[PDB]
Formats: C-alpha cells, structure tokens, sequence
C-alpha cells in the first residue's frame, strides 16, 4: 500500500 | 456461495437486447461500481470466455473490456436510450473505468459511440460533433468524452450550455490515477488553467460527482504548470460553503484540557498501517510527540494493531459519512479541549479535505504524506524536514522547517532483511527501473525515457514496477509505454511488495520520475544496493529527491536541473558500468539504508509544544 485515493 | 450477486456482463447483454435501458445501465453501473471497488480488478464480474483464455489473464482482461465495449456501443447509440440527470451523475462518478473499458480494449476510445450523435453532415471536421438541442443527448455525449477522446470540445460552449454537465465531466476527466497518455495530460493540463475560476462559482457539491473530489484535489499535483493547485483554493471553498449550508458551526476554542501531564494532540488518519508509506514516513515523528503531548488517533478499522499502538488511545470512526465523522471529531476534540489537531496525510481521503476546511483546534497542522499545500484558511503550519524544501511560496501556509533527521524512516512490515547484492560487472544491457505509480507517469518523462534510449551508447531496457496498474488499468499502460520505448521497455503490474523488489533487484540503475518524484522509491532503491539520477525544482515532491541523495553521501551530478540535464546524467550513470559499480559499493559499503531509518525524531512535538505555549500567552 502506497500514495494513492481511497 | 458469497456474499452479494456478482454483476454479470450477459446480464447486461440481455437487457440491451430486449431494450431494458434501466437494467442496462443498473448492471453497467453495478459493473462500474464493483471495479472502483478492486481498483480495476474484475475478479468477481460474471461473464463467459473462451477456454484458450483460462490460463492468460491479460487477453482475458482484453476480452473482457471488447464486449464491455461493444455492449456500452449497442446501448449508448440506440436514440430510444433515454439518460436520466441522476443516471449522468452516477458515471461521471465512474468514468475513469468506463475510460479504460474503451482505451483497454482494440477500439482505444468511445469517438464511434460520439459520431452517431453528430446531426450536421456540413461540417467543417470529422472531429466535431454537432449535438440535437436536448439534455439527453449531451449528457450521452458528456458521459462517453474519455480522456482518450480525440473528438473536439470546447470548454467555454459547453459551460454556457449547462455548468453542471461542464462541472461534472471536469471532475471526471482529473479523476483517473493514469492521466499519463497524450490526449488525457493534455485535456487535465487545460482543465487545471480553465476549471478554478469557473468551480469557485458553485455553493454545493450536490450536483457535482462528489465522490471523486478528494481525486481531484490530489492528482493536481502530477502536472507540470507552476499554478497547478489552484483548482484545490476553488474546491476549499465550494467543500466550506457546502458543509456551512449543512448547518456546520466551527469549534469556539475557550479551555486547554491536559491527559497525565501533557495537553491533548488529535490525530486524523487516512491510510495508516505498519506497511504503508505513510507509516515509514510519520510514525517515529509521531511516538516521539507523545513525550510532549497526550495523543488521540482516529482512523478506520484499516489500521492496524502497530498503527493504534502509535497513540496513547484509538477511535474507529464508525462508518463512510462524513458528517458524522465530523460530528465525531468536534465530541472528541469538545470533551478532551484539544490544542493540537495533526494530519500527516491530507488528500487521501475525502473527510480529511472536509476537516481541513473547519475549526476543531487553536492550532492545525499537516505533514507531507502527500507532498502538496492545501490553499486552506484553517490550516496554521506544515510540518516538513529542512533539506526537503525548495521555495517556501509554492505553500499558501507557514512552514515548520525541521532539521534534516527530524523524521527518521521505518522499514515496510514485508521488507526482507537477507537481500544478495548483485552488481553486474558488464552487463550487455544496462537494466533500468522506474518505480512509479501511474500517477507519476506523464509524456514529458517518457519523451525523457525515449531520447536517453536513442542516445545512449549502451542497450538499455526499461523495467516499470506500476503501483495502480491492476486489472483493466495495465493493458492501457502497457500500450502508452510501448508506444515511445517499443521492445525496449516491460510494464509490470501492480505487484506484492516482494514480487516488487524482484523487478527492481533485475536492474542495473533507476530513474525518479517527474515532475512528482519518489520517497519510499528510493529507500526501495538503496534498500537492493541501487542508484540512480533523479530531477530537483521548486515543489518539495520535486526536491524529496535532491535531499534523499545528500543525506547518502551521493554526488550532485546525480541530480538534474533541467530535462536536458537528466538525460545527460542517466546517459552518464548508464555508459559508465565503472563509475555507477563505484557509486554502488559506496552505498552499500557506507550501510546508505541504515542512515535514513535513524535520527532524532523528537523536534515534532517540541517546535508544536513551543507554538501552544506562544499561542496560550495571547489566549
Ligand atoms: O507494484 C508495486 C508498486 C508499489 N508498491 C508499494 O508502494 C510503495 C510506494 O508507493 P508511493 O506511491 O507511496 O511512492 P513514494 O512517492 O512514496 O515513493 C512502494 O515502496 C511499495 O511498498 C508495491 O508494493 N508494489
């Protein structure tokens, strides 16, 4: 899990 | 046996051949909505195939986007095909699959469906559509312009037409986490410069697609203009206006409660979990503030038991709405007197965009999970380490400059400790990772990737380990990379962290993209004993890489100023095997890893105890 919207 | 009725592909066929367009659109929707939830996986979507496909999952997921496609064409042209307003909002919401059913599959977008709607045949091009005077038929035309549309659209037409459809197809079209291609940068690029004056006019988001704002607001940060995040002052305001009109009243700050000895700190998290970015990053930063301050977490049952185990007590928030979780923040914050409200990641999710946009503390602060400023009024300071800034301008708040080692990094959960360094003597080919999200990817990095692959004197092959390309996403990436890098490049999917590594620990260097460079890229770089060149400018996710670099003892010529400079020194690191081995034994000799997860995490909690005192001498 990296830096990315939901 | 299972929980909930899959959507089923044949279903949809089945309504759109007796023309039962409310069916049609449901299961085509239920379709939609099950991929968004799998981010673009269509495990669990019902359909039939060839057995010749059983054993091969990227021609099973073309297939599936080719029928996809064919059916949405048999519904969409049919003119008895009636489109509520309410049925538009739903796939405004979703058009970023809809995209990839299209672009994914042969027919690379919808501009057949678009033809059938065209009613002048005195037109001046092939690539303009002239619409009947009706709302049904623009929102079809509005609902099925993807950012592979090559047909033509004028922004300025279509606001004077009907500003939600407008409003809505803008949200749309900056929704996708892949913007990379040509015809996609390039409509969000326009977007970014034309949409801020026209979203500032809105009150409410109740006819826009709400749900999609929060990508709005993040992926901003992937172009390249310098007043790219405009669009997030227009959106503060029409999120402010929408949560006043919902009868929201700020916190009247009027007591400063203390828990053991300390004054109370609440913190708001998105993502939070012993493998994720975010915890690498803030978690030392975060147990070293509660020496100075009592800490609240509040998250989603996502985070897990060494995430809750940051904070002297944890809340789940108690389901998806946002006013409640609001309602909830002000009870917490109104019961323990709260001084200090911290989010280390601000954009991820859409309640931490609402929660920055009201008072709930004296002082508010955000970290740089995503490295970006927020154009808010309520939000006082941003926390970020000294060697990591490049202007102080490019953030509407006041920076908190921490020094250097102010954020020591953790290991990823998964990381292996037992890593064989490999460094390959003369390769014939020098191996070159790029590990990016689709975000990141943009046509000037691969115009970069496609000149530095003409002018080097040595082969090179491109190896991208893809975050965000998974299921119905990668065929789409894969084409866009061949398309500049031909045989020379391969586009890994969405991987598990050590499948990861193992396409990074295949290569001989690695190139940070841009303009949104890496972070825990680079601890996965130097973590398989790897180096690489990276660009540097103005934004702090343009310069987390400058400063990576010096904090491992790395030489300038590593980082570039220009495009031009890049693909010299990727040229440079990719000719001399001798120079890049050189580089490498330092890294690894120098224990490189070990220096970025130490440091004195202390500073956070001092510099935020120093501000509340100043603050409660002037009450
Ligand atoms: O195929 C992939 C791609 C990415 N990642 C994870 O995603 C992280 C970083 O993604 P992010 O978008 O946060 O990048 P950053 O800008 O923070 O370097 C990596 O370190 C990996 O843990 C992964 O596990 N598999």
């Amino acid at each position: 899990f990296g830096n990315w919207t939901t | 046996m299972s929980r909930k009725k899959n959507p089923s592909v044949i279903q949809f066929e089945k309504a759109i051949t007796e023309k039962n367009y409310e069916a049609a659109c449901t299961e085509l929707l239920d379709i939609l909505n099950k991929i968004d939830t799998n981010f673009g996986d269509i495990e669990g979507i019902d359909f039939d195939y060839p057995q010749q496909l059983e054993t091969l999952m990227q021609d099973r997921i073309v297939y599936f986007c080719t029928r996809m496609s064919n059916a949405i064409t048999q519904l969409f042209c049919d003119p008895q095909f009636s489109l509520s307003e309410s049925g538009a909002n739903r796939f405004f919401v979703v058009q970023r699959w809809l995209n990839l059913i299209f672009a994914s599959s042969p027919y690379i977008n919808a501009d057949h469906i678009l033809q059938t709607y065209n009613c002048n045949p005195e037109r001046d091009s092939i690539y303009d559509i002239y619409l009947e005077p009706n709302k049904n038929v623009l929102m079809k035309f509005a609902v099925l312009y993807l950012p592979e549309s090559n047909v033509n659209l004028n922004l300025d037409t279509m606001w004077e037409t009907d500003k939600n459809i407008c409003g809505s197809l803008c949200f749309a079209l900056q929704s996708p986490r892949f913007i990379g291609t040509p015809a996609a940068f390039s409509k969000r690029s326009t977007i970014l410069q034309w949409f801020p004056a026209k979203l500032e006019q809105f009150h409410v988001l109740d006819d826009l697609p709400s749900n999609i704002s929060h990508d709005v607001y993040m992926h901003c940060s992937y172009d390249t203009a310098e007043n790219k995040h405009n669009v997030k002052k227009a959106l503060n305001q029409v999120i402010r206006s929408h949560l006043l009109k919902c009868g929201w009243q700020d916190r009247q700050i009027t007591q400063i409660g203390m828990r053991n000895g300390k004054p109370v700190m609440v913190v708001v998290l998105e993502h939070f979990h012993s493998s994720h970015s975010i915890y690498r990053t803030h978690s030392t930063s975060m147990i070293a503030a509660r020496e100075q301050f009592y800490l609240i977490g509040l998250g989603n049952n996502a985070v897990d038991q060494a995430g809750r185990d940051v904070f002297d007590e944890f809340h789940e928030f108690d389901g998806s709405n946002i006013l409640k979780k609001l309602a909830f923040l002000k009870e917490m914050c109104e019961k323990n007197d709260a001084a200090v409200l911290y989010m280390p990641s601000i954009g991820m999710d859409l309640a931490t965009i609402f929660v920055s946009n009201a008072r709930f503390a004296p002082i508010q602060v955000i970290a740089l999970g995503h490295p970006a400023t927020t154009h808010s009024e309520f939000i006082e300071y941003v926390i970020v380490e000294d060697d990591y800034v490049g202007s102080e301008s490019c953030f509407s708040e006041t920076l908190l400059r921490l020094p250097k080692d102010a954020l020591p990094y953790v290991p990823s959960s998964l990381a292996p400790t037992d890593v064989q360094y490999v460094l390959r003597e003369t390769p014939e080919v020098v191996n070159i990772g790029i590990a990016a999200t689709t975000m990141k990817l943009n046509p000037y990095f691969l115009e970069t990737l496609k000149t530095i692959r003409d002018r080097a004197k040595v082969k090179v092959h491109f190896h991208f380990a893809l975050g965000q390309s998974i299921g119905i996403t990668h065929p789409y990436v894969a084409r866009f990379i061949r398309s500049y890098l031909g045989d020379d490049a391969t586009a890994h999917p969405h991987s598990p962290y050590n499948r990861y590594l193992d396409i990074l620990h295949n290569c001989d260097m690695m190139l940070n993209p841009f303009p949104f460079g890496n972070t825990n890229g680079i601890i996965d770089m130097v973590t398989l004993g790897l180096v690489g060149v990276c660009k540097t400018g103005p934004e702090v996710h343009e310069h987390i890489d400058e400063g990576l670099f010096k904090r491992l003892g790395l030489p300038e010529w590593l980082i570039a100023d220009s495009v031009e400079d890049y693909i010299e020194r990727a040229i440079r690191l990719a000719e001399n095997h001798q120079e890049r081995l050189a580089l490498r034994r330092h890294i690894i000799e120098n224990n490189g890893l070990k220096t970025l997860f130490s440091g004195d995490p202390s500073p956070m909690g001092k510099t935020l105890f120093a501000k509340l005192t100043e603050w409660r001498q002037t009450n």
